[PDB]
């Protein structure tokens, strides 16, 4: 079978991201040796370690949604993936409030229509406590 | 009393401001500094603890949220008066094969 690649962003410190690109963009396998990811069991936490320098990360979501375009002849693009989510190195803590390009800064805060009535999972856990019980007494209740 | 070249004109004209300040916006490299009943809801459950014991749990959810989704259940499931059904459907067919035999007997 099939399975569609995961694309994510890996944002680095700009003194390893410069060495990070010099030796991306150098090509040798000696790159490979240097630049390693370590996914905690957590899911989102980790290390990113740049010439065996340890660095903290957390993998966090993105406001927008960003889909990597493949071409052969820069006229037509087609679709390879879709990015929503970064490795950024140096719950509401891992979501991302600004978008990677510089107008989209502040989007989930300004540039985001919210509509609004984790909650349902915390009412299914209520509605199996209830069937685990015996007697239920409920009231809509005023300032106490 | 315009009916029509004034709002076809009104609408032009607001799409063209739309467009042209989303153009703008979106192509600036400029930095961006970085920035009804007022009632909860309370339970009480009653529960059997290991040997003997009946305690009972009150508590209380002050999330409007939660409230909303819980409530909607209940006023559901109030009116929605399964695997009990399912089983009972069995032994129906259980029942009308076991008399079908019988029938199928009484014929020959």
């Amino acid at each position: 079978p099939h399975e569609l690649e995961s694309q994510f962003i890996l944002r680095l410190p700009p003194e390893y991201a410069s060495t990070v690109r010099r030796a991306v963009q150098s090509g040798h396998v000696n790159l490979k040796d240097r630049l390693t990811i370590e996914l905690h069991p957590d899911g989102r936490h980790g290390i990113v370690r740049v010439d065996r320098v340890p660095l903290a990360s957390k993998l966090v979501d993105l406001p927008c949604v960003m889909e990597s375009l493949k071409t052969i002849d820069k006229k037509t693009f087609y679709k390879t993936a879709d990015i929503c989510q970064m490795l950024v190195s140096t719950e509401k803590k891992f979501i991302w409030n600004h978008g990677i390009t510089l107008p989209l800064k502040n989007v989930r805060k300004r540039r985001f229509r919210k509509t609004a009535k984790d909650v349902e999972k915390e009412v299914k856990r209520l509605l199996s406590t209830d069937a685990e019980a015996v007697s239920t007494r409920w009231e809509i209740i005023a300032e106490d | 009393r315009f009916s029509v070249a004034e709002h076809q004109e009104r609408y032009k004209e607001e799409c063209q401001r739309i467009f042209d300040l989303q153009n703008k916006v979106l192509s600036s490299t400029e930095v961006l500094s970085t920035d009804a009943t007022g009632r909860c809801l309370k339970i009480y459950r009653t529960f059997r603890d290991e040997e003997g014991k009946e305690y009972v749990r009150c508590e209380t959810v002050r999330k409007p949220a939660v409230i909303d989704a819980y409530v909607r259940i209940r006023t559901t499931k109030d009116e929605e008066f399964h695997r009990e059904e399912m089983r009972k459907e069995r032994r129906r067919i259980q029942e009308q094969l076991r008399r079908l035999k019988r029938n199928q007997e009484k014929e020959k």
